[PDB]
């Protein structure tokens, strides 16, 4: 209904990879069609990348434009979830003016790492049913809280009496104390103020009572990547770097620090590594040089799953005059895994137009799905996608319900493809610049 | 005997006494008090602020 920041975009029909517990794909499952082997090789990598034992396993997806490896890729994401990292990145974003293109993939392959951190608390939580606060004009205090359990009286310390005024601590307010810091946080109210009181225009829902104990022994997980540890510890104002992106090359001391730090941290119990995976898309805009990095960086027993796609074949290495298979050196080739990707058929691209017409919400005939599979197969997948929404707009126009055939018709005349236009340009070259 | 035994076992009152004094040390005081208090035409209740001054100076 309402417009969200997400909208329908090129893969929001994916929703996984669409295996049974065999791993073995279904024909259209989890808005996947077809690629039965790539699929079931994305699950044998996914299920690689969940046990997490093995370090610096690279996977290329490699296949012809438009058969679905970022798809795969994508329906690698939605069933890994958001509890494992997942960076995907271009190729072309390694480039950057602030920082080298080694230290870029270092922090790529740093992001795509969790340090799953763990610390117990002592929490008290309960209702204010009656707060005394008396200072000179040092302070003193008594709070109650009340827990339907109990009802215990505090005699309140300094820095707690300071506390508790600055976050203006009311009768009827819902809060929550941490001992081990006296942050006082307010999850809600309990009842309304004195009805009395002008202003004070809000009658805000009212959160149910805290029930048990009122001092707790809660354990809380907060996850942080290894990126986020070491620009942190980069300076002293590293955590603004984090959002801005202002790091500069971080010193490699600090890089090991950490890593013998979360070693430690993982040797005691205070946190848990969950190892990710660093998507790089259309990798053969990588040049020589950060080809060489990925090489030595996927030795290393921090690193993370890496996934790459690119549709280039025998090409010539960014940087070089060498041509290898998918733009890649033979010495990363060797340290990869190779899945391809097979072109659809009729049924498949018509389930998968199928899925997208869902995904859009758009209804549409029979015989429209026969003409823009026939128009799909002619000129691409993606042209008849688009050619989808182009026809829901023009049957909406013309106040129809379900896409027919003459709008498929309409909107094919309207958008061209690229190879009636091409054609159309070679029939007018001369007005072309530089022929 | 009990005032003399309670020389040594009068650990209850006295204590509790000492300890939980309704009152501070002299000079102008300034107390927030904010208490439940139940609706007028569990129970239907509202919060409600009073504010108490030492003396009239202040
Ligand atoms: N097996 C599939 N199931 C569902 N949708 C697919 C499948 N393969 C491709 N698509 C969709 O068709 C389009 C093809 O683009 P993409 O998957 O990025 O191809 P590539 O990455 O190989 O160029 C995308 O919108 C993609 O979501
Ligand atoms: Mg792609």
């Amino acid at each position: 209904d309402v417009t969200r920041i997400e909208r329908i975009g090129a893969h929001s029909h994916i929703r996984g990879l669409g295996l049974d517990d065999a791993l073995e794909p279904r024909q259209a499952s989890q808005g996947m069609v077809g690629q039965l082997a790539a699929r079931r090789a994305a699950g044998v990598v996914l299920e690689m990348i969940r046990e997490g034992k093995i370090a610096g396993r690279a996977v290329l997806i490699a296949g012809q434009p438009g058969t679905g490896k970022t798809a795969i890729a994508m329906g690698m994401a939605q069933a890994l979830g958001p509890d494992t990292p997942f960076t995907a990145i271009a190729g072309s974003e390694i480039f950057s003016l602030e920082m080298s293109k080694t230290e870029a993939l270092t922090q790529a392959f740093r992001r795509s790492i969790g340090v799953r951190i763990k610390e117990e608390t002592e929490i008290i939580e309960g209702e204010v049913v009656e707060i005394q606060i008396d200072r000179p004009a040092s302070k003193v205090g008594k709070l109650t809280l009340k827990t339907t359990e109990m009802e215990t009286i505090y005699d309140l310390g300094t820095k707690m009496i300071e506390s508790l005024t600055k976050d203006k601590v009311q009768a009827g307010d819902v809060i929550t104390i941490d001992k081990a810091t006296g942050k006082i946080s307010k999850l809600g109210r309990s009842f309304t103020r004195a009805r009395d009181y002008d202003a004070m225009g809000s009658q805000t829902k009212f959160v149910q009572c805290p029930d048990g104990e009122l001092q707790k022994r809660k354990e809380v997980v907060h996850t942080v990547s290894l990126h986020e540890i070491d620009v942190i510890n980069s300076r002293t104002q590293g955590f603004l770097a984090l959002f801005s992106g202002d790091t500069g090359e971080i010193k490699s001391e600090v890089r090991e620090q950490i890593n013998a730090k979360v070693a430690e941290w993982r040797e005691e119990g205070k946190a848990e590594i969950i190892p990710g995976v660093l998507f790089i898309d259309e990798v053969h805009m990588l040049d020589i040089e950060s080809f060489s990095f990925l090489n030595r960086a996927l030795e290393s027993d921090m690193a993370p799953v890496l996934i790459m796609a690119t549709n280039r074949g025998i090409t010539r290495i960014r940087g070089t005059s060498y041509q290898s298979p998918h733009g890649i050196p033979i010495d990363l080739l060797d340290r990869l895994l190779i899945v391809s990707t097979t072109p659809y058929s009729e049924k498949d691209t018509k389930q998968i137009l199928r899925i997208r017409c869902e995904e859009e919400d758009v209804e549409m005939s029979e015989d429209a799905y026969t003409v823009l599979t026939r128009i799909g197969l002619e000129t691409s997948l993606r042209y008849a996608i688009q050619l989808i929404t182009a026809a829901s707009l023009v049957c909406r126009k013309r106040k129809g319900t379900e896409v027919q055939v003459d709008d498929i018709k309409r909107v094919y005349s309207l958008f061209l493809d690229e190879s009636r236009s091409t054609q159309y340009m070679k029939e007018y070259q001369d007005a072309f610049l530089f022929n | 005997n009990l005032r003399s035994l309670e020389t040594y076992e009068r650990l209850e009152a006295d204590k509790k006494k000492q300890v939980h004094k309704k009152r501070k040390c002299p000079g102008p005081i300034i107390t927030y008090h904010s208490v439940t208090v139940p609706l007028v035409g569990p129970p239907a209740r509202c919060s409600r602020t009073f504010i108490t001054f030492s003396d009239d100076a202040t």
